[PDB]
């Protein structure tokens, strides 16, 4: 299967520049009709910003034309987005996407996973990870809730898994909130059988790539 | 630019019901016998997924309950029978001319029967207290509808302005929501009080539910 994987997201200062890449696997980049960047500001809609077709012609949305460049490296099977003079309006998830050889070309059947660019003057800060221990006050029937609090980090995002991805049922990872301090906080909880607390280990795996902070936190009854 | 306006911007529908979303373009997207309108489905945390291209063609692998119609400036996406996995924001997109533009998005949720939350409360950890701050967390699990009210009380004083909350997307497994609320206090304030309570009001509860603990015990 063709897979598109973006890299280059993270924190950029206002007036700085971003450089994103999309590595294409399972498919030769020279065979695509077009390769594209489309972005989505937090909680807003989708904006196409740039395309490069198979003959190398480029095109840009006039909303950003003048400070954006798209390019390809066929030998690395990768294409790139460069933008400069960044402003708060440019904070967004940036997606790469493939156009079609058919039916007018400019619709997008294959997309990457998106990478978040945050334009801000603030500093990177990695999170503290605290346990939300199961107890009598987090039990309903023979079900217990436990979790991890991922507190005081910047910028987004953080990922959380449980037991290295082996535990997915009953997991709820909540959207982060922005505190008045300017730092994010989020929680991830899981409900599990009360009878498993003595015998099953529960570890939350936190990763804040912007600060290269990885934490594995074992959560147990207090 | 061609501007696309979707209607409605959000809807809630019983499971299995027919759902219709419309898109109106500021100028025609017709060309030579085809209509260059496309539809996408975006689930939380995911890239959009193409459903319909050239106004009425179903993308490979997409379930046949999705269909598109229309021409000129007026287009419809129909879900013939809404399924629990269909919670998403749906976008139209014209490919008639650059810049390619998308509608603003229509949010779709499944209207299921009322379900009251399970409520759980977590005191601050001793690890956090070491650092000078105390976070108290209240979890409302697996409830419907999304509207819920959480009130924090500390020794029976209503707390206002020192908590934040967050809600998950609708879970397609049972069409429910969950919600987390965090009360933040200084360690010194936390150690000055005894009873910590989160009081929950919701359509599924005939009276409010309070979960509480006593600091220490």
């Amino acid at each position: 299967e063709v897979q598109l994987v973006e890299s280059g997201g993270g924190l950029v200062q206002p007036g700085g520049s971003l450089r994103l890449s999309c590595a294409v696997s399972g498919y030769s980049i020279t065979s695509g009709y077009s390769w594209n960047w489309i972005r989505q500001a937090p909680g807003k809609g989708l904006e196409w910003v740039a395309s490069i077709t198979y003959d190398g012609s480029t095109n840009y949305n006039p909303s950003v034309k003048g400070r954006i460049t798209i390019s390809r490296d066929d030998s690395k099977n990768t294409f790139y987005l460069q933008m400069n003079s960044l402003r708060a309006e440019d904070t967004a998830v940036y997606y790469c996407a493939r156009g079609s050889h058919y039916f007018g070309h400019w619709h997008f059947a294959v997309w990457g996973q998106g990478t978040l660019v945050t334009v801000s003057s603030a500093s990177t800060k990695g999170p503290s990870v605290f346990p939300l221990a199961p107890s009598s006050k987090s039990t309903s029937g023979g079900t217990a809730a436990l979790g991890c609090l991922v507190k005081d980090y910047f910028p987004e995002p953080v990922t959380v898994s449980w037991n290295s991805g082996a535990l997915t049922s009953g997991v709820h990872t909540f959207p982060a909130v922005l505190q008045s301090s300017g730092l994010y906080s989020l929680s991830s909880v899981v409900t599990v059988p009360s009878s498993s607390l003595g015998t099953q280990t529960y570890i939350c795996n936190v990763n804040h790539k912007p600060s290269n902070t990885k934490v594995d936190k074992k959560v147990e009854p207090k | 630019d061609i501007q696309l306006t979707q209607s409605p911007s959000s809807l809630s529908a019983s499971v299995g019901d027919r759902v219709t979303i419309t898109c109106r373009a500021s100028q025609s997207v017709d060309y030579d016998g085809d209509s260059y309108m496309n539809w996408y489905q975006q689930k939380p945390g995911k890239a959009p997924k193409l459903l319909i291209y050239a106004a009425s063609y179903l993308e490979s692998g997409v379930p046949s309950r999705f269909s598109g119609s229309g021409s000129g400036t007026d287009f419809t996406l129909t879900i013939s029978s809404l399924q629990p996995e269909d919670f998403a924001t749906y976008y139209c997109q014209q490919s008639h001319e650059d810049p390619y533009t998308f509608g603003q998005g229509t949010k779709v949720e499944i209207k299921r029967t009322v379900a009251a939350p399970s409520v759980f409360i977590f005191p601050p950890s001793d690890e956090q207290l070491k650092s000078g701050t105390a976070s108290v967390v209240c979890l409302l699990n697996n409830f419907y509808p999304r509207e819920a009210k959480v009130q924090w009380k500390v020794d029976n004083a209503l707390q206002s302005g020192n908590s934040q909350e967050s809600v998950t997307e609708q879970d397609s497994k049972d069409s429910t929501y969950s919600l987390s609320s965090t009360l933040t206090l200084s360690k010194a304030d936390y150690e000055k009080h005894k009873v910590y309570a989160c009081e929950v009001t919701h359509q599924g509860l005939s009276s409010p539910v309070t979960k509480s603990f006593n600091r220490g015990e």
